[PDB]
């Protein structure tokens, strides 16, 4: 469960992200593919080289959906319902890979927010990311 | 790798009583019912809409048979799993695009099936030796991923 | 989420366990200790020999909690509140270890209930145990 | 223990710039804050209730010092991590009773702290070499568990 301080930390960190959302979603994906090569098996139809526009474009879509979850932080299962259905019944990503992207997302945030990534906020963001992960894998079985 | 002489003999004696086609059918079917996201590779296999259609699917039973025959022969090369499964490892990654996490999931369904099949002869120590082997094979198949 | 059919299947399998709940709980533990030896690190204060009274005692307590959970499947968080408090602030078992116990739990039931452990009951039991792990670790942070 | 020339170089040059005592103190402190159940080994460290109390606790900083230092010596023996860490592996199992999964958690926290500290020179490829290394050292520390 996210506390009031957790919600305030996530909305403040993500407010700072702002208009870089998309760019940071793409860097997070690149970090993931290079650190954990088994995650490339869900993307055989994509150019995964450095600089790829398909990665960029997927970047933004992942980014936009986080923004929408942050804006609906008290009502997530409803805002991400369409998303939950697409991963469970179509893409079918093993739930294990959601922790790997969450880690990489955190690393990306750390590298670009030297001031806002305190111990407290790191904790809140990890909790926020695991909650999105749970919601996204809710309908799998 | 690295079982004791006791561990190898236990794995081999049990394996001598197994019907490889029947168990292969049961294990792969339960993989598809219990963890339904593993069905993602298999839309061309037909009806998978309920547990009974899955377990009854003939395409599912032949995949099971192919997969368990390969496992079965790997049991003879306990000393060199990595060399034995090198080419299959390369194939699953470059061509089939199979997440290696699915090998872990089949290994645990396999161990549940052996217990259901053999009841009390699937003692804790026999289970322990089989846990090491299914992780060893999962590790050998993921080895050439890149 | 547990559907209506999962709850009917768990209450059916668990009723069949009936009176051996205690003994199967002890066997599940011994299987865990032998197959996944890192889980012994939480029990340095125990005599872990085959059939020790401490191992038998703990098996019965684990069994009883599961029975309580099947009885109150519609309200697990409220029914396991005390236990989930204990694991989050006192025992503090890493959450990965709940999947090893659930696995061994599964294997114990397979070996002792040849008639009832069909593919649908296996799926319902694994979801159920996942749900119980989720309620026990929910207050961790 | 297998790194490419590019990976070894990336690892060694960045570690040349790390102040061990400082990175150690921060990485271990964030471990206790972000995954509070790791606080079960450290009841004797005193006040660990809020983030601030964890981050300026002197015993927390001294432990991080100790650990990262030993971590740093292993970076000199990258071709034989299991033989370098065998004695500490035994100690962690037989006398400290530490769940080896704790080693993976610290590995991910350490990577977050390097990114936070070095910013944009911690690029994706450098992260990937560090991810290999921390996985190696955690596997080396768990080697002698039984
Ligand atoms: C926080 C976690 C995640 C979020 C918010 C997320 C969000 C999304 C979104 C918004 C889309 C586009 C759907 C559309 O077109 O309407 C998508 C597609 C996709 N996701 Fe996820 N996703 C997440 C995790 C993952 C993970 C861990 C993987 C696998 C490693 C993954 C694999 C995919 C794939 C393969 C697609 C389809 C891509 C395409 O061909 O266009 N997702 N996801
Ligand atoms: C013990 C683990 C496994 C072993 C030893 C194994 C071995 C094999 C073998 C021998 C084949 C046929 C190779 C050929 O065509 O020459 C194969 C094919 C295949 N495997 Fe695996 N496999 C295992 C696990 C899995 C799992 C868990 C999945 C997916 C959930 C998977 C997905 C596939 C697919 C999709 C094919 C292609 C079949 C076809 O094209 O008809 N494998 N595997
Ligand atoms: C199905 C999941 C689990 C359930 C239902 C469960 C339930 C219980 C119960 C009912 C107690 C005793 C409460 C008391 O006497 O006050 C307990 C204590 C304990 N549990 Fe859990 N537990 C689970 C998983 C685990 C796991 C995975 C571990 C570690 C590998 C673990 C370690 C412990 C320990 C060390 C104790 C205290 C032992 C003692 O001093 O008697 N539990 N648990
Ligand atoms: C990179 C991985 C690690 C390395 C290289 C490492 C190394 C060390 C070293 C060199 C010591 C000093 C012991 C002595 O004086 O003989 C130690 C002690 C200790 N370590 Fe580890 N450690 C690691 C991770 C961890 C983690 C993740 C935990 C728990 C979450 C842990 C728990 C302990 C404890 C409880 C002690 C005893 C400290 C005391 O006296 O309070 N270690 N470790």
């Amino acid at each position: 469960m996210l506390s009031p301080a957790d919600k305030t930390n996530v909305k403040a960190a993500w407010g700072k992200v702002g208009a870089h959302a998309g760019e940071y979603g793409a860097e997070a994906l690149e970090r993931m593919f290079l650190s954990f090569p088994t995650t490339k098996t869900y993307f055989p139809h994509f150019d995964l080289s450095h600089g790829s526009a398909q990665v960029k474009g997927h970047g933004k879509k992942v980014a936009d959906a986080l923004t929408n979850a942050v804006a609906h932080v008290d009502d997530m299962p409803n805002a991400l319902s369409a998303l939950s259905d697409l991963h469970a019944h179509k893409l079918r990503v093993d739930p294990v890979n959601f922790k790997l992207l969450s880690h990489c997302l955190l690393v990306t945030l750390a590298a670009h927010l030297p001031a806002e990534f305190t111990p407290a906020v790191h904790a809140s963001l990890d909790k926020f990311l695991a909650s999105v992960s749970t919601v996204l894998t809710s309908k799998y079985r | 790798m690295h079982l004791t002489p006791e561990e190898k003999s236990a794995v081999t004696a049990l394996w001598g009583k197994v019907n490889v086609d029947e168990v292969g059918g049961e294990a792969y079917g339960r993989l598809l019912v219990v963890y339904p996201w593993t069905q993602r590779f298999f839309e061309s296999f037909g009806d998978l809409s309920t547990p009974d259609a899955v377990m009854g699917n003939p395409k599912v039973k032949a995949q099971g048979k192919k997969v368990l025959g390969a496992f079965s022969d790997g049991l003879a090369h306990l000393d060199n799993l990595k060399g034995t499964f090198a080419t299959l490892s390369e194939l699953h990654c470059d061509k089939l695009h199979v997440d290696p996490e699915n090998f872990r999931l089949l290994g645990n369904v396999l161990v549940c099936v052996l217990a259901h099949h053999f009841g009390k002869e699937f003692t804790p120590p026999v289970q322990a030796a089989y846990q090491k082997v299914v992780a060893g094979v999962a590790n050998a198949l993921a080895h050439k991923y890149h």
